[PDB]
């Protein structure tokens, strides 16, 4: 498994930012706001403790302009042909990938506008292709993604 | 203010059933959006609305103009309305507990011709089918029977939905007219109805134009309205657009000065004056959409090659063989958009198959058009079209159309280019400018029409295709002697602006 790239289509400081990814990522720069918003975007995608609070008014590009937030992550689901990690990596989800020879897995985030009821309504969808993404099935409060990724956040 | 303004103001503050007899397209959905925006803002209760269109693409266009809401509005096709509000929640109540609640509804395989045999498809093999006849609807009649039988379906559809907004009622069979009249008779739900009576009905085979036209002759509980859609913005162009020769001249009222019509040219220096309204008078805006309508397509290239030397980089789009009026023009144009754009999404073409609500059957038609990806001009074009034709019915609407369909992709490129992207500086001839409206226009008075002094439709589309501004320029003597006749007989001398 290997992270490939992340696309933040809208956030509180990002407009059309596309970042390539890998394992063991190191992010630096002068803009501390951009780094902490990148980490908050990662937490919003992969942690339920921040997902359960929803989006506010201040977490947009402008506070009323372009109320449409998408955060997409690529996964590189396939492995080597001599390694049997491919089926064990695939077998967490069943109906998301139509083809057994699919290569790249997508995990996406969707946001609703903030004029009515003042709330964000975080929606998560995954799939092996950009179009016709399916919703992540959650039977209770815990969805299917939280059984896969356990996020540990360290900050002294 | 004549037929444009009073039709809008009498349709916003109304509160009863509405039957609008709109024109032949060109913005009937503007008033559908503007009424919904007025109705949703006026009503402050928990009741929501429902907007019904035929194609799924027009449902996204209505949703795009509206925005988004959390009121529980239903925007979509009529097939999605019946399958999700009446059948799927209430199938297990009205027709027995043993009937299943989840199913896939394919309209590509089943061709049964019995109602009682129809329930055997749903009960046994979990498939919701369709009738044999085009003049039938198994889905809409099942929604009528469930609503008539069970009680809690009736407790739903009155208490959530305020008014159902209906569009293209003219090509509607008997079954959908029975359900939509049932919601008005007993359950007391208001309706909004738009469409054009008769005048070459197409779409959703099985039409029955006594459902719509019979609701204008003898019906009484319907506020009937005339041609109401405002194709042209403002008033000053409309007075020019209502001239022709006579008849509508009594509907024209004129003022002391004009605003949107400028006539300054005599010796046409095309590059010089057309620059001068941009900077020296601030009339023309380059960033806005500039459309220029001329005839004789070789002369448009001569204009194009002149401005390519200057730098305007003008674009011409010609008359395709498919631009002739045919019932299959809407989806045949979209098919070549799938293959010639080389990246175009299949679900945009999937958003045009009449009633839509197609899941997993898009991949069946994806493989058929993927066989058309090979060039293979001679002998693959006939069969793979007929294979694509036979899947979605509407069969033998061909011969003349398929010969023109071979002509547009003859040698794979009839002129290499097609309307696949978005660009400005477009030229349209009269053969292919019908239907879509234009923001800016510099057509310089639409010459070469004094020879006939007849054929009033030809200068009608030259005048009415603009939105708010339009430029008429004194160029020709015979045009001037023709328009000097229209000075005196209009009873008002003002056509020109001067201090």
């Amino acid at each position: 498994m290997k992270f490939s790239n992340i696309t933040i289509k809208n956030f509180r400081n990002f407009e059309k930012v596309n970042i390539n990814l890998d394992n063991k990522n190191v992010i630096f720069g002068m803009n501390d706001i951009g780094k902490t918003n990148f980490l908050y975007a990662l937490r919003f995608l992969l942690d339920k403790e921040i997902r359960k609070f929803g989006f506010n008014k201040s977490d947009y590009h402008k506070h009323d302009t372009s109320k449409k937030i998408e955060i997409i992550l690529t996964l590189d689901l396939s492995n080597y042909e001599k390694d049997e990690d491919t089926k064990k990596l695939i077998s967490v989800v069943k109906g998301a990938r139509t083809s057994a020879n699919a290569d790249v897995f997508y995990i996406a985030l969707e946001s609703k506008y903030d004029d009515k009821e003042l709330y964000g309504n975080i929606i998560l969808k995954w799939g092996s292709e950009l179009d016709n993404l399916i919703d992540i099935p959650g039977r209770g409060n815990i969805n299917a993604l939280d059984n896969v990724f356990k996020v540990i956040y360290i900050n002294p | 203010m004549i037929e444009d303004e009073m039709s809008r103001e009498q349709i916003i503050k109304d509160g009863g059933n509405i039957l609008v007899t709109a024109g032949a397209g060109s913005g009937k959905t503007t008033i559908l959006v503007s009424k919904i925006e007025a109705d949703l803002k006026e009503n402050k209760t928990h009741y929501s609305i429902a907007a019904v269109t035929f194609t799924n693409k027009a449902a996204k266009e209505i949703e795009g103009r509206l925005g988004y809401s959390s009121r529980g509005n239903f925007i979509g096709t009529n097939d999605g309305f019946v399958e999700s509000e009446i059948i799927r929640p209430f199938i297990k109540d009205a027709f027995g507990n043993d009937y299943p609640d989840n199913f896939t509804a394919e309209y590509f395989d089943n061709q049964f011709a019995s109602y009682d045999k129809g329930l055997q498809v749903l009960k046994y093999q979990n498939i919701l089918g369709t009738y044999s006849n085009p003049k039938k609807n198994f889905k809409f009649q099942l929604a009528l029977d469930i609503l008539k039988k069970s009680l809690v379906a009736r407790q739903y559809i009155f208490s959530k939905y305020f008014k159902i907004f209906i569009d293209e009622y003219q090509d509607s069979d008997k079954d959908m007219h029975n359900l939509f009249m049932y919601l008005k008779d007993q359950l007391k739900i208001k309706l909004f109805i738009v469409g054009d009576p008769k005048q070459s009905i197409y779409i959703w085979r099985g039409a029955e134009p006594e459902n719509f036209n019979g609701l204008i002759e003898n019906s009484t509980d319907f506020n009937k309205y005339h041609l109401t859609s405002n194709f042209r913005c403002c008033q000053d162009i409309q007075n020019y657009s209502n001239l022709f020769n006579e008849e509508t001249r009594s509907l024209i009222k004129e003022k002391n000065e004009v605003q949107n019509v400028i006539s300054i040219a005599d010796d046409m220096p095309i590059s010089d004056i057309l620059l001068k309204l941009t900077e020296e008078k601030q009339v023309l805006n380059i960033e806005a959409e500039l459309v220029i309508l001329v005839r004789r397509r070789n002369q448009a290239i001569e204009i194009m090659k002149e401005l390519n030397e200057e730098g305007f980089n003008f674009i011409f789009i010609p008359q395709t063989p498919l631009d002739r009026a045919t019932p299959n023009a809407t989806l045949l144009k979209e098919v070549i958009k799938y293959v010639k754009n080389d990246r175009y999404s299949i679900y945009d073409l999937a958003a045009e198959i009449v009633g839509n609500l197609s899941s997993r059957e898009i991949k069946e038609i994806q493989k058929i058009i993927n066989e058309l990806l090979v060039p293979n001009i001679n002998q693959v074009l006939i069969n793979q079209v007929l294979i694509n034709l036979f899947a979605k019915l509407e069969i033998t609407l061909d011969t003349r159309e398929i010969t023109a369909f071979t002509e547009v992709m003859m040698t794979n490129e009839f002129d290499i280019a097609f309307d696949t992207n978005e660009y400005l500086h477009k030229i349209f001839t009269v053969h292919s400018a019908k239907g879509l409206e234009f923001n800016q226009v510099i057509i310089t008075a639409s010459d070469y029409n004094v020879h006939y002094n007849r054929d009033t439709n030809e200068h009608y589309v030259a005048t009415t295709r603009a939105k708010d501004k339009l430029i008429v320029i004194m160029d020709n003597k015979k045009y001037s002697d023709y328009i000097e006749t229209l000075m005196k007989e209009l009873k008002i001398k003002n056509i020109i602006k001067s201090i």
